[PDB]
Formats: C-alpha cells, sequence, structure tokens
C-alpha cells in the first residue's frame, strides 16, 4: 500500500498562492518510466474528476480552461513528493483535489484527498 | 568430459589410419552449431587443396582421386555441434602423407550475443612400411629391466656379505 | 493499616500466581500480527494489571520514603519501565509505533522475574560470559587480521564479470554502464550463467576463468548478493570472514573467490578454516565448558462373585511370568516395528492389506495382556507403574482408530523404547532426555522463552516490511518461504538461526529492512541465543556424565628387514608408488609419453613389494606374520595387485572384475599407514574407541528408525510434481492437479515431466537418508519445502498446504541432532578419557619424540626473572637505556602499533590517488619509528638486546618491513606482474602482530594453540591421507557423471587437482548434498548411459547410486570422526593451559 501523506482541509486566501501537498511513500527507488502521478478536480464530492496534471516519463500540464495557466508542478517525486501549486487561487477553484500515484513495482496504487477551500 | 588430444604421426601402408582433431569450447553450457573443413597438400607440394566439408549431417568429400573413397567421418555424430571433427581412412597409401589442415567454424548462440569463431588444428602425417615401436616404449621397457635386475644383485649382494657374518657368529661362540 | 494491608497483599500465594497468570496470556497476544479493533480494550487490562502489581510493591515497600524498597532491586527497575512506557504511549509519543511498540515485548521478560527460580538461572548465564573476556579480544584480533590479510589479497575480486567483447554503435564499456539498470538489460550484455540471480564471475589466470569465446573479462559493478558479499572495504571484509568463521554457507565464498581469484588461492582458505574456524570455535567451547564445572562444581560442593475374582486374581499374577511371558512380549515388539518398517510408495493391492491385516493382531495382542494385565494385579496396582501408565496411553489409542488425524496412529510404534529398560546406553539417551525437563528443566525455559521473545521482536520490527518489499527480494512479487510476517514464520527464522544458518536470512532482511537495523537484530540473536544453546548442551552433558643351513638363513633376512636403509628404502617406494596414482585421470590421454612409463613403472613397484612380502615370511614365519593386523592389511594389498597384473599378462582383461578390481588400486596408500610413527598412533586411538562407537550408533539407529518410519507414514509418495523441464518451475494447480492430468498435457506439450526428488521418504532405506541430510542442515530446505508443499500420493502438490509439517522436523532436529549429538560427543570423549588413564595418564595422540619436545614447550611457560641488564657507563648511553627501559615508553609504542592497524582499515576499492598517496606517506613514518625504536634498544641493550625473544620478533619484522617497501618499489619500476605485489605487501601485517606481546590475556590462549600443534599435525596427517585415497577413488568413479549441482568446470572430479579441492570443501561437511546429487541420477532422462566424451573411450555419464551414496556417506562419518578427535586435543591443552 503507497503510503500518502496530505491535508485533509487546505483553506487559503483568495489571490494568494495555494500548494496542494501530499506525501508518497513506498519502498524501492522510484523510476522515470516506471513512476505515474496524476491529478484530478471536482467541483463537489459527487462530481466528475477532471484530470489537470499527469506524469508520465514527464509532467504534462493538460492546462485545463478551468484554472487557466495557474497550475504548476511543485513537488520532486524522486523524493516521493508529487505536490502541486495553484496561483492566485479563485473562488471557483473551491473543491476536491485528488493524487492519484502507481509507481512499479508496487501493484498498489496511492490516493491522496485535499479539500481545498477558499477564504474571503 | 571433452579433452583434446593431439593426432597420432605415422601410418602403415596399407592399413586403416585414423587423424584426430578435437576442439574444446571453453564452457560446456553453452551452445554453438559446427561445421569443417580439412584441407590437405601432400609432401613435396605447396598449398592445400581442400579435401573435404562436413556441415549439417552430411558429409560433402572433393572429387580428388588422391582422396577419392577411403574417408570416413568418424566425428561427433547428431550433436549438429561436434566438438570433436576426426577422419579415417581406410587403405592408407603413400599418396596420403603431408600436411593435414583443419579449421572449424562455430555458430554461438548467446543472449543477444551471436558469435562466430575459427580456430586451425593442422595435422602432419607420414606414411611408413612398417609400424615403428616409439622410443618411449623400448627405452623404458629396456630400462625397466635394468633396474629388476639391478635390485636383485644388491639384495642377493648383500645376503652373502651379511650371512656369512651371521654363520661366523654361531662359531665363535 | 493501609501498609499492612497492601504489604499483606504483597506476599501471598495467590498474587504470585496471579501476576504469572496474566503475563502468560499477554504473549498469546503478541503474536496477533494485525489484531482486531476489539481487542485493543483487552491490551488496557494488561496494562491495569501491571500498574495494579506494580503499585502495591511501590506502596508497600517505599513507606512514602522515596521507594527505598522498591527501586533498590535490579528486576523492578525493568517494571517500572514498562509501566511508563504503556502510560508514555497514550501521552504524546515518538513516530515509530512499530520500533516504539517492539518495547512491549519486554513484558515477556517480566515472566523471567515471577516464575520460581528462573532468576537464578539467567544470573548463571551472566557468569559464565565474564569468563569468555579474553576469547571475545583474541576473537576479534584474529577475525581482523584474517580480514586485512584478506582485503589485500583479494579487494576488487569479486567485481569480475564477462562482458561481451562487440558492441553496436561506438558503445564503450564505460557508456553502457551508466545507461542501463535492469536484470533483463544487463543480461544481453554480461555472461549470466543460466537464471543465476548475478552475472558469472571470471578470472584472469589461468587457473580460473573462465569466460566463452566472444566474451571478455572485465571488473565492473556490484559484487554478487546484493552487493553483501564482496571483500572491498574492512567492514565487509570482516563480515565475509565472520561468515566463514562460524562456517555458515562458507563452501560458496570458498567457491566464488577461487573462480575470480584462481585455484591457487585456495591456500588462504584452508588455513583461515583450518585456524581460524575449528580453532577459534573449540576455545568458545573450552572457555565456556570450563567456567561451568567451576560455578556447578562450586555450588555443589556447599551442600556437601467376589470369591471367584481372588481365585481367578491370584492366577494372573502368577501369569506376570517376568522369567519368560514378559521377555517373550519384547520380542513381540520388536518384530511389530520391523513389520512397519515394510512401506513404499507404490505397493501392490494384496501387499497393501496384508499389512493391515498383520497390524490388527499386534494391536489385539498388546490390548489383550493390558486387559489380561489389569486382572492380575487389580487395577491401582495395575497404574502404580509409570511404564504401565505410558504402555496404556499407546494401547487405548489403537483400541479408537477402528471406529472414531490418522498420523497418531502411526504413533505406535514409540513402543520399540521398552527395551530401554534392558539396554545400558538407552537407558543413558532416555536419562539425557529427562534431565532437560527435569533438573535442568529450568535452563531449558529459559531458551524457550528467549526463542519466544526474538520470534515477536522480529516479526513486530521487519514485519511490515516483508510484504511492502517482497520485489526488491523476490522476482515474483510474493512472500519468500523463509520471512519474517507471521509469528510461525518468525519462528521458523528464529529457530533456522540457532543451527549456523543465519547468512542466507539477512541478505534478504537487509533488502527490505536496511542494514543497520537487520545487523543489529541478527547478530543478538546469533550471540545471545548460540550462548544459551551451548550452556545447555555443555551443562546437560556434563550433569548426564557424572645341517639345519636354514636357520643361518632365517636369521639374516630377518637382518635385512630390520636394517634402516631397508626400511627407509621401503619408505620411498611407498610414496612414489602411491604418486603415479595421481597422474591417471581425464588428461591423460594427452602426455602419452607419461602413460606409457606409468604403466611400466608399477610393474617395478609390483615386483618389489612381492620381493619385500617374501623376505617378511623367511624373517618371520607364518605365525607371527598372520598374527599381526598390519601385514594381513599389506599381505592383502600386494595380492590385488597381484592378480590383476598375473591376468593382465594373460589378457582375457577387461571383463568386469578383474576390471572392476584396478579400481581396487586407490588402497595402495594405504600401505603408508603402518610405516609412520605419528599416523600409527592416531589409528591407535580410533581403534580403541569403535566398540564404544558402536553402542552409540545402535542407538541411534534405533531412534532414527522411529523418525523414519514415522516420516515414511506422512509423506510416502507425496513428493512427486509436475515440472516445466525448462526452467524446472512447478506447475500452478490450477491446471494439472494430479497425475493423470500431467500425463495428458506431456502427450500435447514436449518439455512437461512428472517427476520424484530423489532423496526422499519413498521407502524406509530413502528416509534414512533423507534424515541424514536434515539432521546436518545440508540439503535439508528442499526436502522441507516438497514436505509442506504436499497433498497426497497422485496429487499436484499446493503452495504451503501442509505448512505444520515444519513441526516434525524441527521434532526431529531437537532429537535427532541435538539430543544424539549429545551422547555421541558425551561418549566418545570421555571413552578417550578412559584411554589415556589406561596408558599411564600420558596423551594418547603423541610419538614418543614428540613427547620429549611437548615437554620442552612446557618450559617456556615460567616466569623466573631473567637477568635485568646493566646500563652502560656512559649517561649519553645510560640516559636512551634510562628512557628505553621505563614502562611508559612501551607504552607509547603499543599505542602506536594500534594507531598504524587503525590505517590499514581505511584502505578500500577504488579509494583514489590523493587518499592512496597520504596512505603510502603516513606508511613510511610508520616504519622510520618502528625502525627507530629498534635501533634505541639496540644501543642501550647492546648484547642484552639479542637475549629476548619477544624482541627478535621484533628486529625481524623490521627487516621484513623496508625490504616490502623497497621491492615492491623496486618491482614497480621493474613493472610485470601485479600479484607478485600483493603478497610482498603481506610483509607489513608482521608488526601487527607486536600487539600480541602487550596483551597477557590472549598470549595465554596462543600459547595453547602452540602446545597442541604436535597433536594436531598427526591428525592432520592421517587426515590428509584419507582423503588422499578418496580422491584417488573419485577421479576414477565420479569423472564423467553430468555437471549439475556442485559438480561444474572446477570443483569437479575431472583431475587430482580439482579433486583434492573438492574434498576439503567436504570434510566440514558443506555442500556434501550437492555433489552427491549429480551422482544419484540413473538411466534416461536423468542422465545418457551412452555419450560420446570425445577424446576418450568411456561411454555415458551415469552416476552409480548405491556406489556413490556408500561413498559420500562413508567420507562424511570418517572425517566427523577425526574432527571429534581434534576437539578432544584441543580441549586437553586448554585446561592444562589454563589451570597452570
Ligand atoms: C515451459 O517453460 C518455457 C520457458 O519459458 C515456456 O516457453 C516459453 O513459451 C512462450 C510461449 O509459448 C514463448 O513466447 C517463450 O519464448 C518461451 N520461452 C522460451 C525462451 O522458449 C513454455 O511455454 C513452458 N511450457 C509450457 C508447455 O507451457
Ligand atoms: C484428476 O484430475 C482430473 C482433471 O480434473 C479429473 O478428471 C476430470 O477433469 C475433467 C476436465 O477435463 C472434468 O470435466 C471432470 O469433471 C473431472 N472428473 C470428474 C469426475 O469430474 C479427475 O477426476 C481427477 N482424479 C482422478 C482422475 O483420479
Ligand atoms: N538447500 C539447503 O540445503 O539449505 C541449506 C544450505 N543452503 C544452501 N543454499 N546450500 C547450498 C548447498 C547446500 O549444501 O545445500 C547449502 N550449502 C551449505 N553450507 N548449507 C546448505
Ligand atoms: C489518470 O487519472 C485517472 C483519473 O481519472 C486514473 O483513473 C488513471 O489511473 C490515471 N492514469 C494512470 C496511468 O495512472
Ligand atoms: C597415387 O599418386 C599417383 C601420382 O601422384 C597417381 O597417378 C595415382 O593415381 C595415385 N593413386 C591413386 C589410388 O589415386
Ligand atoms: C570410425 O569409422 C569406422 C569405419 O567403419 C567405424 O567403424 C568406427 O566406429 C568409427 N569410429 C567410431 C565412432 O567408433
Ligand atoms: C586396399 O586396396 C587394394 C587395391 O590396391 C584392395 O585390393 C584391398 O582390398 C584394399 N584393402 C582392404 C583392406 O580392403
Ligand atoms: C560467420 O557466419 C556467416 C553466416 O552469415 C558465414 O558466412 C561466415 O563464413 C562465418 N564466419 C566464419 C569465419 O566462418
Ligand atoms: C563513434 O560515435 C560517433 C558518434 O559521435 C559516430 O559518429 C561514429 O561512427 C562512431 N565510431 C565508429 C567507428 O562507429
Ligand atoms: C497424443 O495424444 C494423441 C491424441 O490425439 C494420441 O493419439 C497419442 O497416442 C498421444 N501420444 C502418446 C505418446 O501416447
Amino acid at each position: 500500500s503507497m503510503e500518502v501523506t496530505v491535508p485533509a482541509t487546505l483553506n487559503v486566501l483568495n489571490g494568494s498562492d495555494a500548494r496542494l501537498p501530499c506525501t508518497f511513500n513506498s519502498c524501492y527507488t522510484v523510476n522515470h518510466k516506471q513512476f505515474s502521478l496524476n491529478w484530478t478536480y471536482q467541483e463537489c464530492n459527487n462530481c466528475s474528476e477532471e484530470m489537470f496534471l499527469q506524469f508520465r516519463m514527464k509532467i504534462i500540464n493538460l492546462k485545463l480552461e478551468r484554472f487557466q495557466d495557474r497550475v504548476e508542478f511543485s513537488g520532486n517525486p524522486s523524493k516521493y513528493d508529487v505536490s502541486v501549486m495553484l496561483r492566485n487561487v479563485q473562488p471557483e477553484d473551491e473543491g476536491i483535489y485528488n493524487c492519484y500515484i502507481m509507481n512499479p513495482p508496487d501493484r498498489h496504487r496511492g490516493h491522496g484527498k485535499i479539500h481545498l477551500q477558499v477564504l474571503m | 568430459g571433452c579433452v583434446e588430444v593431439d593426432s597420432e604421426t605415422e601410418a602403415v601402408y596399407g592399413m586403416t589410419f585414423k587423424i584426430l582433431c578435437i576442439s574444446c569450447k571453453r564452457r560446456s553450457e553453452t551452445n554453438a552449431e559446427t561445421f569443417t573443413e580439412w584441407t590437405f597438400r601432400q609432401k613435396g607440394t605447396e598449398e592445400f587443396v581442400k579435401i573435404l566439408r562436413y556441415e549439417n549431417e552430411v558429409l560433402q568429400l572433393e572429387e580428388d582421386e588422391r582422396f577419392e573413397g577411403r574417408v570416413v567421418w568418424n566425428g561427433s555424430r547428431g550433436t549438429k555441434d561436434l566438438q570433436d571433427l576426426s577422419i579415417f581412412i581406410t587403405n592408407v597409401t603413400y599418396n596420403h602423407s603431408g600436411d593435414y589442415e583443419c579449421h572449424v567454424y562455430r555458430l554461438l548462440f548467446f543472449e543477444n550475443y551471436e558469435h562466430n569463431t575459427s580456430v586451425v588444428k593442422k595435422i602432419h602425417i607420414e606414411v611408413v612400411d612398417k609400424a615403428n615401436r616409439d622410443m618411449a616404449s623400448i627405452v623404458s621397457e629396456i630400462m625397466m629391466y635394468v633396474l629388476i635386475v639391478v635390485l636383485t644383485i644388491w639384495l642377493v649382494a648383500e645376503m652373502i656379505y651379511c650371512y656369512k657374518k651371521i654363520a661366523a657368529a654361531t662359531e665363535t661362540a | 493499616p493501609l501498609r499492612r494491608i497492601s504489604i499483606k497483599i504483597l506476599v501471598h500465594s495467590l498474587f504470585s500466581m496471579l501476576i504469572m497468570c496474566t503475563i502468560l496470556t499477554n504473549c498469546i497476544f503478541m503474536t496477533m500480527n494485525n489484531p482486531p479493533d476489539w481487542t485493543k480494550n483487552v491490551e488496557y487490562t494488561f496494562t491495569g494489571i501491571y500498574t495494579f502489581e506494580s503499585l502495591v510493591k511501590i506502596l508497600a515497600r517505599g513507606f512514602c520514603v522515596g521507594e527505598f524498597t522498591f527501586l533498590r532491586d535490579p528486576w523492578n527497575w525493568l517494571d517500572f519501565v514498562v509501566i511508563v512506557f504503556a502510560y508514555l504511549t497514550e501521552f504524546v509519543n515518538l513516530g515509530n509505533v512499530s520500533a516504539l511498540r517492539t518495547f512491549r515485548v519486554l513484558r515477556a521478560l517480566k515472566t523471567i522475574s515471577v516464575i520460581p527460580g528462573l532468576k537464578t538461572i539467567v544470573g548463571a548465564l551472566i557468569q559464565s560470559v565474564k569468563k569468555l573476556s579474553d576469547v571475545m579480544i583474541l576473537t576479534v584480533f584474529c577475525l581482523s587480521v584474517f580480514a586485512l590479510i584478506g582485503l589485500q589479497l583479494f579487494m576488487g575480486n569479486l567485481k569480475h564479470k564477462c562482458f561481451r567483447n562487440s558492441l553496436e554503435n561506438n558503445e564503450t564499456l564505460e557508456s553502457i554502464m551508466n545507461t542501463l539498470e535492469s536484470e533483463e538489460d544487463f543480461r544481453k550484455y554480461f555472461y549470466y550463467l543460466e537464471g543465476s540471480k548475478d552475472a558469472l564471475l571470471c578470472g584472469f589466470s589461468t587457473d580460473s576463468g573462465q569466460c566463452p569465446e566472444g566474451y571478455t573479462c572485465v571488473k565492473i559493478g556490484r559484487n554478487p548478493d546484493y552487493g553483501y558479499t564482496s571483500f572491498d572495504t574492512f567492514s565487509w571484509a570482516f563480515l565475509a570472514l565472520f561468515r566463514l568463521m562460524t562456517q555458515d554457507y562458507w563452501e560458496n565464498l570458498y567457491q566464488q573467490t577461487l573462480r575470480a581469484a584462481g585455484k591457487t588461492y585456495m591456500i588462504f582458505f584452508v588455513v583461515v578454516i583450518f585456524l581460524g574456524s575449528f580453532y577459534l570455535i573449540n576455545l568458545i567451547l573450552a572457555v565456556v565448558a570450563m567456567a561451568y564445572k567451576e560455578q556447578n562444581q562450586a555450588n555443589i560442593e556447599e551442600a556437601k462373585c467376589s470369591p471367584y475374582w481372588i481365585k481367578f486374581k491370584k492366577c494372573i499374577y502368577f501369569i506376570v511370568m517376568d522369567p519368560f511371558v514378559d521377555l517373550a512380549i519384547t520380542i513381540c515388539i520388536v518384530l511389530n516395528t520391523l513389520f512397519m518398517a515394510m512401506e513404499h510408495h507404490p505397493m501392490t493391492e494384496e501387499f497393501k492389506n496384508v499389512l493391515a491385516i498383520g497390524n490388527l493382531v499386534f494391536t489385539g495382542i498388546f490390548a489383550a495382556e493390558m486387559v489380561l494385565k489389569l486382572i492380575a494385579m487389580d487395577p491401582y496396582e495395575y497404574f502404580q507403574v509409570g511404564w504401565n501408565i505410558f504402555d496404556s496411553l499407546i494401547v487405548t489409542l489403537s483400541l479408537v482408530e477402528l471406529f472414531l488425524l490418522s498420523v497418531l496412529r502411526s504413533f505406535r510404534l514409540l513402543r520399540v523404547f521398552k527395551l530401554a529398560k534392558s539396554w545400558p546406553t538407552l537407558n543413558m539417551l532416555i536419562k539425557i532426555i529427562g534431565n532437560s525437563v527435569g533438573a535442568l528443566g529450568n535452563l531449558t525455559l529459559v531458551l524457550a522463552i528467549i526463542v519466544f521473545i526474538f520470534a515477536v521482536v522480529g516479526m513486530q520490527l521487519f514485519g511490515k516490511s516483508y510484504k511492502e518489499c517482497v520485489c526488491k527480494i523476490n522476482d515474483d512479487c510474493t512472500l519468500p518461504r523463509w520471512h519474517m510476517n507471521d509469528f510461525f514464520h518468525s519462528f521458523l527464522i528464529v529457530f533456522r538461526v540457532l543451527c549456523g544458518e543465519w547468512i542466507e536470512t539477512m541478505w534478504d532482511c537487509m533488502e527490505v529492512a536496511g542494514q543497520a537495523m537487520c545487523l543489529i537484530v541478527y547478530m543478538m540473536v546469533m550471540v545471545i541465543g548460540n550462548l544459551v544453546v551451548l550452556n545447555l548442551f555443555l551443562a546437560l552433558l556434563l550433569s548426564s556424565f557424572s645341517g639345519k643351513i636354514w636357520w643361518n638363513i632365517r636369521k639374516t633376512c630377518y637382518k635385512i628387514v630390520e636394517h634402516s636403509w631397508f626400511e627407509s628404502f621401503i619408505v620411498l617406494m611407498i610414496l612414489l608408488s602411491s604418486g603415479a596414482l595421481a597422474f591417471e585421470d581425464i588428461y591423460i590421454e594427452r602426455k602419452k609419453t607419461i602413460k606409457i612409463i606409468l604403466e611400466y613403472a608399477d610393474k617395478i613397484f609390483t615386483y618389489i613389494f612381492i620381493l619385500e612380502m617374501l623376505l617378511k615370511w623367511i624373517a618371520y614365519g607364518y605365525k607371527t606374520y598372520f598374527t599381526n593386523a598390519w601385514c594381513w592389511l599389506d599381505f592383502l594389498i600386494v595380492d590385488v595387485s597381484l592378480v590383476t597384473l598375473v591376468a593382465n599378462t594373460l589378457g582375457y582383461s577387461d571383463l568386469g572384475p578383474i576390471k572392476s578390481l584396478r579400481t581396487l588400486r586407490a588402497l595402495r596408500p594405504l600401505r603408508a599407514l603402518s610405516r609412520f610413527e605419528g599416523m600409527r598412533v592416531v589409528v591407535n586411538a580410533l581403534i580403541g574407541a569403535i566398540p564404544s562407537i558402536m553402542n552409540v550408533l545402535l542407538v541411534c539407529l534405533i531412534f532414527w528408525l522411529i523418525f523414519s518410519i514415522m516420516g515414511v507414514n506422512l509423506f510416502a509418495g507425496k513428493f512427486y510434481e509436475c515440472i516445466n523441464t525448462t526452467d524446472g518451475s512447478r506447475f500452478p494447480a490450477s491446471q494439472v492437479p494430479n497425475r493423470s492430468e500431467c500425463f495428458a498435457l506431456m502427450n500435447v506439450s514436449q518439455n512437461v515431466r512428472w517427476k520424484n526428488l530423489k532423496v526422499n521418504f519413498d521407502n524406509v532405506g530413502l528416509g534414512y537418508l533423507s534424515l541424514l541430510q536434515v539432521a546436518t542442515f545440508k540439503g535439508w530446505t528442499i526436502i522441507m519445502y516438497a514436505a509442506v508443499d504436499s497433498v497426497n500420493v497422485d496429487k499436484q502438490p499446493k503452495y504451503e498446504y501442509s505448512l505444520y509439517m515444519y513441526i516434525y522436523f524441527v521434532v526431529f532436529i531437537i532429537f535427532g541432532s541435538f539430543f544424539t549429538l549429545n551422547l555421541f560427543i558425551g561418549v566418545i570423549i570421555d571413552n578417550f578419557n578412559q584411554q589415556k588413564k589406561k596408558l599411564g595418564g600420558q596423551d594418547i595422540f603423541m610419538t614418543e619424540e614428540q613427547k620429549k619436545y611437548y615437554n620442552a614447550m612446557k618450559k617456556l611457560g615460567s616466569k623466573k626473572p631473567q637477568k635485568p641488564i646493566p646500563r652502560p657507563g656512559n649517561k649519553i648511553q645510560g640516559c636512551i637505556f634510562d628512557l628505553v627501559t621505563n614502562q611508559a615508553f612501551d607504552i607509547s609504542i603499543m599505542v602506536l602499533i594500534c594507531l598504524n592497524m587503525v590505517t590499514m582499515m581505511v584502505e578500500k576499492e577504488g579509494q583514489s590517488q590523493h587518499m592512496t598517496e597520504v596512505l603510502y606517506w603516513i606508511n613510511v613514518v610508520f616504519i622510520i619509528l618502528f625502525t627507530g625504536e629498534c635501533v634505541l634498544k639496540l644501543i642501550s641493550l647492546r648484547h642484552y638486546y639479542f637475549t629476548v625473544g619477544w624482541n627478535i620478533f621484533d628486529f625481524v619484522v623490521v627487516i621484513i618491513s623496508i625490504v616490502g617497501m623497497f621491492l615492491a618499489d623496486l618491482i614497480e619500476t621493474y613493472f610485470v606482474s601485479p600479484t607478485l605485489f600483493r603478497v610482498i605487501r603481506l610483509a607489513r601485517i608482521g608488526r601487527i602482530l607486536r600487539l600480541v606481546k602487550g596483551a597477557k590475556g590472549i598470549r595465554t590462549l596462543l600459547f595453547a594453540l602452540m602446545m597442541s600443534l604436535p597433536a594436531l599435525f598427526n591428525i592432520g596427517l592421517l587426515l590428509f591421507l584419507v582423503m588422499f585415497i578418496y580422491a584417488i577413488f573419485g577421479m576414477s568413479n565420479f569423472a564423467y557423471v553430468k555437471k549439475e549441482d556442485g559438480i561444474n568446470d572446477m570443483f569437479n572430479f575431472e583431475t587430482f587437482g580439482n579433486s583434492m579441492i573438492c574434498l576439503f570443501q567436504i570434510t566440514t561437511s558443506a555442500g556434501w548434498d550437492g555433489l552427491l546429487a549429480p551422482i544419484l541420477n540413473s538411466k534416461p532422462p536423468d542422465c545418457d548411459p551412452k555419450k560420446v566424451h570425445p577424446g576418450s573411450s568411456v561411454e555415458g555419464d551415469c552416476g552409480n547410486p548405491s556406489v556413490g551414496i556408500f561413498y559420500f556417506v562413508s567420507y562424511i562419518i570418517i572425517s566427523f570422526l577425526v574432527v571429534v578427535n581434534m576437539y578432544i586435543a584441543v580441549i586437553l591443552e586448554n585446561f592444562s593451559v589454563a589451570t597452570e
């Protein structure tokens, strides 16, 4: 079982930068072809998931319209780090952010879930 | 397992002779495919005319009269990875005399490596009318007898000297 | 008032019992490994009982006086730690729960305090450890010196791999290495021997080698075994050597270095194993045993209708018939066991039923006697005797079998012991088992407690890691056979370590759990666990233990035989005759000339021996000649040689015997035994003990038979499996569940085979072989995997179906190996003791001349003071003398040498030039200072300096050291040959040896080793001759066997040099199982009976199963007997030196 560390709730002021910090821990050494990381967003608990960033050989930023160009990768995965950064957070960014990590040879897939709340 | 032994250099006339060419792989476990060529140049003449080629299982023999007929494969059989290549001649003749060069071609299959190698074994034989006993055999037999005779002479020699002394002791007392 | 109540509560019969009962229950809980959530409440209660038990003691003892009474005792400190820890955890706690939780295991330690008398045993154990202080220092020093020698000689050697010659796209060895990291990727590039974990080790020299053509040898990459097995660093070298000392899988290190290094280095291993392992381990036993005797003995010394029943009942008692009826039954019991011995995997239907009919009769007879037995003496009278109750339980079990776990049924065989009362030795074995749970029950209990704590501790610490990591350790992604995930499994690993099997498992733990943690836990189990085992063994063993011209001619020949030249001449012939034997082998075809002389040479030898024998007859006469044991041996040997010679000249040769007879030649070295005085003395001792050994063997055989019979019922015919021939992997069982199913696959598939183990429990005879491997721990694991895996007779084995069958092996090892070995060792050493007593209390391992020399060495022990020396008159000369004489100055030199030693340790593989240069320079200063000290002692001391033995050693070391540095330098300028250079540097290790002078404790032990060299030499000579005879038998018999496991190029019987290497390896019985296996297979498809073998006449590569088994088994037993002899010599000398 992959070890995942994230804040269950993350409260950020509107207009500030929000680092979404998650810790993934598993035995072995990470492999570039082998290591894959996926990040998805939901407007609400039951809402459809929208993938917005992936690691497949390298970082792929999907540039979803809902985020403009405010998403950045913010983590060194070799360190078990897969954090992301949401610059200049807006009220519509409130919702659920999911990190999924599948790491060969580890069969298990890690999952971190952050509830991002935007202050006023 | 396989051992490399050099072939005999003297063939009696009018009798069958076997020529030995043995090549051993460095590692027994590895598996490779082999084929051989034997070329012979008669004494008093330069160069070599290939006489036979053995690939697959069938043996191919050149049409030259000197070796036409008279040759049979004595090599490893059915292996397809010969290791030992030897040629046996029936009805040895003077014409079969000179230098023999045998080259081996081996395809070694490795995990992702295919290796082609060549090793050359040359056999030189001279035909003689009567088999000649090896010098080592003769020297040893003559040498062995001398030891048998010398030791006995030494043993008998002591007794004549020792025994006389023993006989002398009884008389004194 | 309250204090009285608490105090009243504190000392009570029930309270000690109550505290203890909860603790045992607590232990069951630790074993959970993922306890349910509900169990948490139970956890709280245990915490509650301890505080309450803990609180009262503190309340009553302290009197609110600082708990003076409470904390004064050392054990109570432990209780306080446990209470705070349980409490501390609820309170803010440290991050690692598993690391922190492990402490809870401490509660188990509490049990030690509660049980009565346990405290005494633990204290007794600690006292023994104190005696071991000197041995520990020597062991570290000894391991350290070898580590330094090993590191210099073999550093970077394990690195060699065969790198392929041709690389596409302009790739380079350097370029290739950084880019790729995968076993699949690696395999394409380096050789890899068909499924081995790591790349084949190659060698530069002609002796080692070799890489297949098209592959070249270069050194790069990690060492084999995950990088764990390497000689690169001092720490790594130390681990490698420690493994050699305890002999754990030592054979592989030996095989691996020789291959990379080359066979010439086999010498390093012989010296290390012979001195470092056999000797060091023996020293530990002597000290532990010696220490135990003082304490055991010191403590011991201080102490000192109704009427009809009576008529019928009286008759039954007459029926006891001890002279015949009681005796008659035992014959019946022996017969019954013999009946049970007949079983096999394949049994005809009629035969199977007969066994069933036969068993019922025996079951009935035993019960009838019991029912009949009851009537004669009455029930109360009947159950009074213990054997009767013992007999009763067995009979009852049989009755229940008919109507109401069929294995228990197999259990009636124990009945066989009944014979123990009659037999003197069997009675002894019965006594030994009793002592462990009897008087020594407390000590044995401690072993059980310690094994339990470790199993649980290992489980807590590494249990999680094995599951998550799995892959680092296993290719498959599933748990390996030996792992620490569960308590039973964690327990199995701990038990394995008690036998010296620690290294194989440790590599696995290290991959998953990291080096620091795994190393600390394993090292502790091995040291602490073994000490307890050693104590139990030794404690158990010691406690349990206590004209007529014809006459002139006849006189003259007698003169010739007696004469020294003749005796001397004959000995030369024997050595020469024996030597000719070595030349024959697979390579004899080449070098045809040597073959011819050797053949002729033998004839001269045959004539000389026959001639010598005739002189013997005339000189001694027939009566004197045949009443001698040696002559018969001598007479017999000439005859075999004589028959072959007459048969050979005649022709009519090669028709089996006489041809089998030729192989009998190997016996020629045997005549050498009579000639050497040293060899003969050792042989006399063994003959003295064969009768005694025979008695123990009978008990072992009878005892092992029950285990073998039991084993046959459980696993007979169940070891078969369907395997993929290409990689030898068992099929899943999802498909091909039974043998019938397996055959269908073969009909539609080319390489699937249904095959048996080769060493198994199919019949009683085979079971004995299977048991032998388990007893020696060699080849034992393959069998155990088979046993647990097994399901049914014609069914494919499921993975770990039985799982609890492991218990059978554990029980056999404790009883079969631990107890019998205890018995075997006890009788042999004691018999040796009686022999010593008979021959006027004189050592029985030395020739008369050796005895005179031994006495001289004894003289060195004396400390009478040598002359002080006079300071020369000159003050300049005197002050230096004054300075040199001072003890403080000498201590400084001792410190300097230690500083020098640390410098050697820093050296490591691939260090770099700046690093290399500094070490070279520091070394020079050391040589100058040491040379400087020598000159100073000389200026003041003068002739007096040469008087001391130590000074001479010190002086010699300096000469060697300067020369070693210069020669290496000259060698560098001259160049050509790195190898001569490494050996040359070995000279520096000489200075480190001077440390011995400083330590008084280590020197006494060293002196003891020196004293026993004469005795050890004789045994060594005898051992060498036996090894030699075996090598010859092996060369003829086993060359040409197919190469499978333990037999490959090198370490094979093809030539004499090779045979010797193997025999040395098996002397310690390591890998004996591997060599034997190729010999066992016979007939297709295991092997091809007729194989070409180019360059040779012989056909086929089939081992003789019967001949092979006798050969390996006989050797294992013989070597073991001599080794038992080695221990006896070491112990005797050790007691004497320590005693002085
Ligand atoms: C026995 O094991 C062999 C060795 O892996 C299996 O052979 C492989 O089979 C697959 C498909 O048939 C091939 O793609 C592989 O190349 C084979 N390996 C090699 C190197 O030959 C074989 O399938 C197994 N036998 C059966 C009947 O399943
Ligand atoms: C041995 O195993 C075979 C394989 O299952 C058993 O025979 C049958 O297997 C077939 C598949 O080809 C199934 O359709 C049948 O149901 C199986 N037998 C029955 C009666 O169901 C066989 O029974 C097993 N035992 C033996 C043959 O001793
Ligand atoms: N498999 C087995 O018997 O386990 C025991 C241990 N493990 C090995 N892998 N070995 C290699 C060969 C061997 O003899 O079996 C052995 N070598 C030693 N010293 N003990 C054995
Ligand atoms: C990509 O993200 C999706 C979430 O919709 C997840 O299901 C999938 O496993 C991810 N891809 C990989 C390769 O992990
Ligand atoms: C032998 O050699 C001669 C000349 O070299 C040739 O004419 C003759 O045909 C040879 N013998 C045979 C049988 O071919
Ligand atoms: C060599 O050839 C001869 C020709 O008859 C044959 O009889 C012999 O058996 C062969 N050598 C071998 C393999 O014995
Ligand atoms: C050898 O050759 C002659 C012909 O010159 C032939 O007659 C003879 O049969 C041959 N030898 C044998 C053994 O066949
Ligand atoms: C190597 O194999 C090739 C096949 O492509 C063959 O033509 C060539 O002769 C072989 N090399 C040698 C030296 O025989
Ligand atoms: C060496 O590598 C270079 C790449 O820079 C390549 O162009 C060249 O052909 C290679 N050399 C050979 C002999 O193939
Ligand atoms: C292979 O099974 C076929 C069925 O098609 C059968 O005819 C054949 O005899 C089987 N092979 C053997 C060796 O029995």
